[PDB]
């Protein structure tokens, strides 16, 4: 997310078994680091190798 | 001074398609929107008045509406004999003060222009004057690259351009340059050469001309 | 600094954006230098029919009035973010009780 510039990074790592579906779960996550970019955002893509 | 201030300056039409240009006047004017007929090198004709009603020879493709400050020049069917400058004006009274106009061009596909390398006389060279003549016809856009070699030498300077408008007949183009020389830079060249780059071919039109003949 | 940056006659050479369709995010920059419109009206780009164009330049004169002088403002932007911060004040570290 981005709110007034301040970009945020949440990770979180955790295993799991799944093969096709999306995980019916639970979990909470973390902030890794903090990215002060103050530039607009509207739309983004997907890297894939 | 009333500023007639239109949308678009310049637009480009070609045959099947319709051209909607709307002129927000800053004036109230109501059901006196007028339009111009400029033909290049004739009189301005009438076009449209009140709105409504089309002049005498004015075809049945040229209609109007709108009214007021918002008013739309609906016209279809654009032919290549509709070259036309269009000014948002009124027929009320004086003064008539009008504001920049837009200018229509009819798409088409490229042409291979036609380069004709002229020597000038030998009685121009008794005054101390001289021009190199080199024409550029039917060809396809405006917006054309010619370059002036002299004995293999590029220049760049001392190159007077002179465009037109577009034909009415089969909508082509045409623009030359005269190239200004004294009598002493004349007789110290013999070769000249104007080449045209289009992109019909990939050989361009290179002519040249001996001045000894 | 009237006496150095500003010019006898108008310091022209630097512009400024004045009008704008939407607010700007806090640390971003405008370094477009095209001219947009202002209203309905379509203007296209250069001064004329009746836009409200936001093309300004810079008054500065060292003649004039005190308004228009330039000043060196340096803005020192001190923020507090989820970084641990590292950047503290000139304060003498004591021991631990």
């Amino acid at each position: 997310k981005n709110i007034d510039g301040y970009f945020k990074i949440y990770s979180k790592h955790t295993p799991i078994n799944l093969v096709r579906d999306l995980p019916q779960g639970f979990s909470a996550l973390e902030p890794l680091v903090d990215l002060p970019i103050g530039i607009n955002i509207t739309r983004f893509q997907t890297l894939l190798a | 001074d009333i500023v007639m201030t239109q949308s678009h300056k310049f637009m480009s039409t070609s045959v099947g398609h319709r051209v909607s240009i709307t002129c927000k006047a800053s004036q109230d004017v109501g059901n006196d929107v007028a339009w111009y007929q400029q033909k290049p090198g004739q009189s301005p004709k009438l076009l449209i008045y009140w709105a409504s009603t089309r002049h005498t020879g004015v075809p049945d493709r040229f209609t109007g509406s709108g009214s007021g400050t918002d008013f739309t020049l609906t016209i279809s069917n654009v032919q290549s004999e509709d070259l036309a400058d269009y000014f948002c004006q009124q027929y009320n009274r004086y003064p008539y003060t009008f504001g920049g106009g837009t200018k229509l061009e009819i798409k088409r596909a490229d042409a291979a222009p036609t380069v004709s390398i002229f020597p000038p006389s030998s009685e121009q060279l008794t005054s101390g004057g001289a021009s190199v003549v080199c024409f550029l016809n039917n060809f396809y856009p405006k917006d054309i690259n010619v370059k002036w070699k002299i004995d293999g030498s590029e220049r760049q300077n001392g190159v007077l351009n002179s465009w037109t408008d577009q034909d009415s007949k089969d909508s082509t183009y045409s623009m030359s340059s005269t190239l200004t020389l004294t009598k002493d830079e004349y007789e110290r060249h013999n070769s000249y050469t104007c080449e045209a780059t289009h992109k019909t071919s990939t050989s361009p039109i290179v002519k040249s001309f001996n001045r000894n003949e | 600094s009237n006496n150095l940056d500003s010019k006898v006659g108008g310091n022209y050479n630097y512009l400024y954006r004045l009008f704008r369709k939407s607010n700007l995010k806090p640390f971003e920059r405008d370094i477009s230098t095209e001219i947009y419109q202002a209203g309905s009206t379509p203007c296209n780009g250069v001064e004329g029919f009746n836009c409200y164009f936001p093309l300004q330049s810079y008054g500065f004169q060292p003649t004039n009035g005190v308004g228009y002088q330039p000043y060196r403002v340096v803005v020192l932007s001190f923020e507090l973010l989820h970084a641990p911060a590292t950047v503290c004040g000139p304060k003498k570290s004591t021991n631990l009780v």
